[PDB]
């Protein structure tokens, strides 16, 4: 069994434990004495200082409810695995089908180092405070914890190997309690390959991980940065025009905008209809070919961290932007939708961050940290109620109103 | 002896608490010796041997002016040294959370933590010595064998104790619910009178079983159960006008005592604002610290202390109906709740005030009056109540759509009592045809803090204005509020302020500054705004004709 701590002088992780409804702390109490009995988890005292969140999710799904352990600060306080830790396969966004598996059930089977035991210390909430919080730490490998799937690295090779000797040129990528399959067979015999994969799972060695989160990379689209085409523009529509290619001359330094504002020499209403020179016709159509080519030089860097913003665009519309550095996206998308009149705003959100952190897994092999158009209060309320994934990224919170929102179309 | 004792750690790299002894009065000592021989005898506390190496200062004083010495111990030094335990949810059951059951009994546990065994191995960490009179003697040295009192361990590790006792007299009547609140066990039952009382006499027993002297009573009055402050009557219950103590100088060690009320007054009373008096309050340690409050303080206990002095009253919770909550709009920031499930018969009663911040709008604040209520509502009864709001849907749903925030409010309906709550000023998409097009702009000089303001017009229309002790972001929207003035009911307003944007942008409806607001107002007067956006010093027209107006 492998010796485990957290990064040189630094304590433990003591979270607060937020209010959950009666319905969750039911599930999680069921959930937990069985776990009890199966001798996965243990009562613990008052002298045991820390303590991480916890609380319940239903999956894409399923009856079930699923405990999910909010672990992000114990993993930053984990010492990064170097003496392991996984590598991530750039072929995996190439395939035409990726399916994801929860494996996470498997890592329950191996023993967590008796000292580290203590770290990873939850607690389950009573309604109204009748009863003292029921506290618990793990005596094996928890779920939703980094320090997971680095243990069960070598376990976790050996089960695959005769899946991938025969079954070569699938992609297998372990992500936290995850794992991503994916293969260019067709939905028929990938799914069979599925099926083949899970039984060599369940013969191998909560329950279920019978689902399919099947997903398919080699058909998400960029959205790049346009320019409209009009007949008859406006002062209004120059003046947008122009503001917008001035902003998208901090990314491209080829832009120019002389000729376009040199239209706007005066003081004109906003609706009157400006007619276009030559000159400006053709810096119009310079800047517009700039725009279509990438950014000059955006490589990846995996010792950084990744970030991720959204903008409410209405209509249940969404768009976003992955960078490390300002103005050097690695990549920028449009959530287009929910089908329709979505009416729970903040469901919407929860789905897009979800979304955009699967995006993120399989391209980078990581989570990105989120800047979320939303006040804390309202998001910290709402946000488990709608969570389907089994990890958790971070985010911080926007509270001014941008103005590249009116620029990301 | 019983018990098992729970284990216990210095802080890491820390040593025991090494500290002096003062000298006292052959009338401090002489008694001192008598408390402890007989606390020796229940087996409290041992003497040591003259080798043990930690000191606790060991103090006595008074307990009425019906004169007499108790016991002190300065566990200062001790509790910086010791392990962090785990406060669970230092969390405080509403009496509304409570169901009715027919047969309640409070049993007022509170002798027992000197009954709890302290862990052998951290005994030695509690030693203090009782000086000798004319020190012609070695003073007599103690260690304690129970969780001292205040020490950092006691409350924590008794209260869990506790609750392993109770776990299986709890497990084996799953229909008796018990609840454990500091000194207080509050027994509830669907029983008959008779049963009920003999099943409080097998929870007496399981407890002396497992060696805790439980107190049963020697003044005996009603049904009026008290438990942890509240009167719990059979369909109802109370919690009696709190008195606030009246003084002439404040000490840091009543003011703890007076936040601690407060926060449990909190939340049952009110509008109770406690933020002042625990900015005075906290981490300065005192020989000798002693306070005066500051009128804002002084004037803040004036309005607790009007709030407490009225009692509370209210319903218990029937699991079997709805959950509702009802808010109206006060004002000055403040808007008043009450959540029930039968009309007039309320659960909970409360009060939100405002959160901090520069501008804001009513839409904004009942939001934030819902999150607030939402989680207190799962808190003490496990789901969110229904909403009854003062705001028409049609509002609602113009305001999420548009904002550039995500947004939600839980189920809800409208209740049309007065103040309503809307939208006062809406701006535009759009430009506005055959509407005037102010373009605005500002600047100022950083040295001397003088500056201009201006805007210029497709019509001709002009106007700079100078101005004094004013910042550039102060000029821009001093330009914005002359474009609103001078202009008709419909207009087009161009800037180059991203602040100016950002501040109108967010809608707000009042500022504590008195420039927005009179924006504002003048927003309010207007019929249809638009409200557009350029970059600065890139030759728009008249962006650039009043930035050369403006600039020198
Ligand atoms: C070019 C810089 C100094 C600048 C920034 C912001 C403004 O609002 C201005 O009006 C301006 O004239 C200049
Ligand atoms: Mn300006
Ligand atoms: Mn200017």
């Amino acid at each position: 069994t492998v010796p485990v701590k957290l990064k040189p002088g630094m304590d433990g992780p003591k979270v607060k434990q937020w209010p959950l409804t009666e319905e969750k702390i039911k599930a999680l109490v069921e959930i937990c004495t069985e776990m009890e009995k199966e001798g996965k988890i243990s009562k613990i005292g008052p002298e045991n200082p820390y303590n991480t969140p916890v609380f319940a999710i239903k999956k894409k799904d399923s009856t079930k409810w699923r405990k999910l352990v909010d672990f992000r600060e114990l993993n930053k306080r984990t010492q990064d695995f170097w003496e392991l830790g996984i590598p991530h396969p750039a072929g995996l966004k190439k395939k035409k089908s990726v399916t994801v598996l929860d494996v996470g059930d498997a890592y329950f089977s191996v023993p967590l180092d008796e000292d580290f035991r203590k770290y990873t210390a939850f607690t389950i909430p009573s309604i109204n405070n009748e009863t003292p919080g029921i506290r618990y730490q793990y005596n094996v490998l928890p779920q939703g914890w980094k320090g997971s799937p680095a243990i069960f690295q070598s376990s976790m090779t050996k089960i695959l190997e005769p899946f991938k000797k025969q079954n070569p040129d699938i992609v297998i990528y372990q992500y936290m309690d995850d794992l991503y399959v994916g293969s260019d067979l067709e939905i028929g015999q990938h799914r069979t390959k599925i099926e083949e994969l899970r039984q060599h799972l369940l013969r191998w060695g909560p329950p279920f991980l019978w689902m399919g989160y099947e997903l398919h990379p080699d058909k998400w689209t960029v959205q790049p940065i346009v320019l409209p085409e009009k007949d008859s523009w406006t002062v209004n529509d120059i003046q947008k025009l122009v503001g917008k290619l001035n902003w998208a001359s901090q990314i491209y330094p080829g832009i120019k905008v002389r000729q376009l504002s040199k239209l706007l020499r005066g003081t004109k209403a906003l609706t009157e209809v400006i007619p276009l020179t030559e000159e400006a016709e053709l810096e119009l159509a310079e800047n517009r070919e700039i725009l279509k080519e990438p950014v000059h030089g955006v490589y990846y860097d995996p010792s950084k961290d990744l970030i991720a913003e959204i903008q409410k665009q209405g209509q249940g519309q969404w768009t976003y932007q992955i960078y490390q550095e300002p103005f050097k996206n690695l990549k920028t998308g449009k959530y287009a939708r929910m089908r329709g009149a979505h009416t729970n705003d903040v469901k919407q959100l929860t789905e897009a961050v979800q979304k955009i952190t699967t995006e993120s897994i399989v391209i980078w092999g990581k989570t990105p940290k989120f800047k979320l158009p939303i006040q804390k209060e309202t998001w910290e309320t709402w946000w488990t109620e709608y969570w389907q994934a089994t990890w958790i990224p971070e985010w911080e919170f926007v509270n001014t109103p941008p103005l590249v929102k009116l620029w990301y179309q | 002896s019983p018990i098992e004792t729970v284990p216990v750690k210095l802080k890491p790299g820390m040593d025991g608490p090494k500290v002096k002894q003062w000298p006292l009065t052959e009338e401090k000592i002489k008694a001192l010796v008598e408390i402890c021989t007989e606390m020796e005898k229940e087996g409290k506390i041992s003497k040591i041997g003259p080798e043990n190496p930690y000191n606790t200062p060991v103090f006595a004083i008074k307990k009425k002016d019906s004169t007499k010495w108790r016991k002190l111990v300065d566990f200062r030094e001790l509790n910086k040294r010791t392990q962090d335990f785990w406060e669970v949810q230092l969390g405080i059951p509403h009496p509304a959370g409570l169901k009715k059951k027919k047969s309640v009994t409070v049993l007022d546990v509170g002798d027992a933590y000197f009954s709890v065994p302290l862990d052998e191995d951290f005994r030695k960490y509690t030693a203090f010595t009782i000086p000798s009179i004319n020190n012609e003697t070695p003073g007599i040295r103690y260690q304690y064998n129970v969780l001292p009192q205040g020490w950092k361990g006691s409350p924590a590790i008794s209260q869990s104790s506790m609750t392993k006792i109770l776990e299986p007299f709890k497990k084996q009547n799953p229909d008796i619910v018990i609840y454990q609140y500091m000194d207080d066990l509050y027994v509830g039952s669907d029983l008959e009178i008779g049963q009920h009382r003999t099943k409080i006499e097998e929870l007496r027993q399981h407890l002396l079983r497992w060696g805790l002297t439980t107190p049963d009573k020697k003044h005996q009055k009603e049904p009026p159960f008290l438990w942890m402050g509240y009167e719990l009557h059979p369909d109802k219950w109370t919690v009696q006008p709190i008195v606030l103590p009246e003084k002439d100088s404040w000490t840091v060690n009543d003011i703890q005592k007076l936040v601690g009320k407060l926060n449990w007054a909190s939340q049952i009373y009110p509008g109770i604002k406690v933020r002042q008096l625990s900015k005075l309050l906290r981490g300065t340690k005192a020989l000798t610290e002693v306070i005066p409050l500051t009128e804002e303080a002084e004037l803040e206990l004036a309005e607790n202390r009007e709030i407490l002095k009225e009692p509370v009253h209210g319903v218990y919770y029937d699991p079997s109906k709805d959950l509702i909550a009802e808010i109206q709009k006060q004002g000055q920031g403040q808007w008043t709740y009450q959540i029930y499930q039968e009309p007039f018969k309320n659960l909970k009663t409360g009060k939100y005030a405002r959160m901090r911040g520069a501008h804001t709008n009513d839409v904004k604040q009942l939001t934030e009056a819902v999150q607030k209520i939402t989680t207190e509502s799962i808190v003490i009864w496990g789901k969110t109540p229904k909403f009854k709001l003062p705001i028409q849907k049609e509002t609602w749903e113009t305001w999420w759509t548009e904002y550039w925030q995500a947004t939600w409010i839980p189920e809800w309906e409208f209740v049309n009592t007065p103040p309503l709550v809307k939208l006062w000023y809406q701006l535009e998409k759009e430009p506005i045809v055959g509407a005037e097009t102010f373009y605005v702009d500002g600047a100022a000089n950083r040295e001397t803090k003088l500056g201009k303001a201006g805007y210029v017009t497709n019509k001709g229309r002009q106007k700079v204005v100078p101005l004094t002790n004013t910042t550039n972001q102060k000029t821009e929207l001093q330009a914005i509020y002359l474009a609103l003035q001078d202009s008709g009911l419909e207009v087009n307003i161009v800037t180059d302020s991203q602040y100016a944007l950002g501040i109108i942008q967010a809608q707000p409806d009042k500022s504590e500054s008195e420039l927005v607001n009179q924006i504002i107002e003048q927003l309010i007067k207007k019929e249809k705004v638009y409200l557009a956006w350029v970059p600065a010093h890139k030759g728009i027209g008249g962006n650039e004709q009043v930035d050369k107006l403006v600039s020198a």
